[PDB]
């Protein structure tokens, strides 16, 4: 009984990483609340449990305060110091009170307070205690399978959840099955499942490789990127700083044994392992494996890459439903356009012809001179308008006067487009008319003006129904713009 | 829900996980209790009403 | 739905409604006035 009380408190601390002191403070508060419930008159109670015997004394607590608002629970500092001169503001004055008999009522109150720290909070405590598992591949037993989630038991009253999106598409779990997964998020749902576990996200692949490949766990090989189509195919990019180690060979292992162990845990998912390169073009060539790349053209401004392949390799480069190009694009971060060598040449010829037509039309130059500008790498009027004068002067046959004239023509061509944007659309002239209505860009102002709504007054006179057919204008956005127009025209 | 393993700290006994319930009686009849008999097998502690 | 709902709304509230122009607001006032009712009762 005496030692049993202390042993029980220690068992609560061990159950869900709690403290003997924190368990006692809570039992004291539980017993105070149980005694206050029994007491008809609501009076503050202070319970103190002896930490060696498990015996407990109950008081009529009197919160020492400066100004008494509740005479049944509060006492003035002057009155408290009349009984004990050592008391300060915030201390408690006591009164010999009969301790509540520990019936199954108090037992239910106190054990629930202890369960609030050793059952619900035990879930959160165990997740935190296992700092490695929180982030790495925790192992759980399937407790319950629902339509939308799987509840895992991790032990120690910790429950985790795998959501339907967090499962592999072909996995079928039964109650009692053992499941591995990455703990990717810890929230605050102590009562229930605060732990979120994934098998579908890329982190599951990374951590499986960390466990199966010692050289990744020892930080000798680094995984730089991972792209994944869960239960079908993945790509990982690996780098090493040690020139004596082949990072691809280390991740594959003897006869593919390591990559096959990871693939088997992922339900037969195909894993491609590629060498990370610091050159984006070389890295994309590696990411496109097993398809052979013939040439790459990089568009840095659009963050896109055109990949030419032999006509025989086109189907392999795209992959089933575009899976290979999509995984390569997700792994590189680049948008990847896969075409034949013939199609790439036809695209470049069409772009060169469109650039020549644009330059001939807007710069008042001959086709021969427009061709020289495109051969020197100029494709846009913006490049010609803004590029450093030194690069334009490196072109054979350009003098400083001709470069200045070409730049002035390029800027004026753009100023002619800006004049239309200002008036015809609504960037300056109609910005204070058709686009005055708050929630209308230059494009919307021109769409309004195409319906005969040319002024802020014309917009204030419209109904939502009159504007409902304008592409990009929702009824709510139409209503907001009409009200903004009315506020300016009728209430300004 | 309230783990009755921490009972040793509060209640005592051992573990009150056993369903606590007081034998309550059914309905259909009113009345007035006129006479109560209590018989005790010898050796058992007589309570205060016996 | 009812005339009693319409009569409680203010003119400023009706102008916030979708597809409600100044012309339709004047029509509603003229019709309510023909029945001896006003907006905002």
């Amino acid at each position: 009984m005496n030692k049993e009380i202390l042993a029980v408190v220690e068992a609560v601390s061990n159950e869900k990483a709690l403290p003997r002191e924190k368990i006692f403070e809570a039992l004291e508060s539980a017993l105070a609340t149980a005694t206050k419930k029994k007491y008809e008159q609501e009076i503050d109670v202070r319970v103190q449990i002896d930490r060696k015997s498990g015996d407990f004394d109950t008081f009529r607590r009197w919160l020492v305060v400066d100004e008494v608002t509740q005479p049944t629970k509060e006492i003035t500092l002057e009155a408290a110091r009349y009984e004990d001169e050592s008391l300060n503001l915030g201390d408690y004055v006591e009164d010999q009170i009969e301790s509540v008999t520990f019936d199954r009522i108090t037992t239910q109150t106190a054990k629930q307070v202890i369960v609030q720290k050793v059952r619900e909070a035990e879930r959160a405590m165990v997740v935190d205690q296992f700092r490695e598992h929180e982030g790495e591949i925790i192992t759980g037993v399937v407790k319950k399978v629902n339509r939308d989630n799987i509840s895992l038991d991790l032990g120690n009253n910790a429950e985790a959840v795998i959501l339907r999106e967090d499962m592999l598409p072909r996995e079928n779990f039964r109650p009692g099955d053992r499941v591995r997964g990455v703990l990717y998020s810890v929230r605050p749902e102590a009562r229930g499942a605060q732990l979120f576990v994934t098998r579908s996200k890329p982190e599951m692949l990374i951590e499986l490789f960390r466990i199966e490949v010692p050289e990744i766990g020892e930080e000798v090989i680094e995984i730089k990127a991972a792209a994944r189509d869960p239960g079908s195919r993945a790509k990982i990019a690996v780098k090493t700083n040690d020139k004596r180690i082949d990072p691809v060979g280390a991740c594959v292992g003897m006869r593919g044994a390591r990559v096959q162990a990871v693939s088997t845990e992922l339900g037969g998912e195909r894993i491609d392992i590629v060498l990370w390169d610091d050159n984006p073009a070389q890295f994309v060539i590696n990411a496109m494996a097993p398809a052979d790349v013939a040439s790459i053209v990089v568009d840095e401004d659009k963050h896109t890459m055109d990949i030419a392949v032999e006509a025989g390799n086109l189907a392999q480069a795209i992959g089933r439903n575009g899976q290979n190009v999509r995984l390569a694009s997700q792994l590189s971060g680049w948008e990847l356009n896969v075409m034949t060598v013939d199609d790439l040449q036809a695209k470049h010829q069409a772009e060169a012809h469109a650039a020549i037509d644009t330059f001939t039309k807007y710069l008042d130059i001959d086709e021969d001179f427009a061709t020289v500008l495109v051969e020197e790498g100029f494709s846009t009027l913006e490049e010609l308008a803004y590029v450093p004068m030194k690069e334009l002067l490196e072109i054979e046959g350009l003098d400083e006067p001709t470069v200045e004239a070409l730049r002035e023509r390029a800027k004026n061509a753009l100023a002619t487009i800006a004049q239309a944007q200002e008036e015809s659309l609504g960037d300056n002239k109609p910005a204070d008319d058709l686009l005055n209505l708050e929630g209308v860009d230059r494009d919307l102002a021109f769409k309004l003006a195409a319906r005969g709504v040319c002024t802020l007054e014309d917009l204030a006179e419209q109904g939502i129904d009159d504007l409902a057919d304008i592409e990009g204008l929702t009824d709510e956005k139409a209503g907001a713009l009409i009200m903004a127009a009315r506020n300016i025209c009728w209430f300004g | 829900t309230p783990e009755e393993k921490l009972l040793r700290a509060i209640f005592g006994e051992k573990a009150s996980d056993v369903k606590d319930s007081s034998l309550r009686v059914p309905n259909g009849v009113s009345g007035t209790v006129i006479d109560v008999q209590v018989f005790t097998r010898d050796g058992v502690e007589k309570d205060k009403r016996a | 739905h009812y005339i009693g709902d319409l009569v409680q709304r203010t003119e400023v509230e009706l102008l916030k409604t979708p597809n409600l122009g100044k012309k339709s607001l004047t029509e509603i006032k003229d019709v309510l006035a023909s029945r001896g009712l006003s907006l905002g009762m």
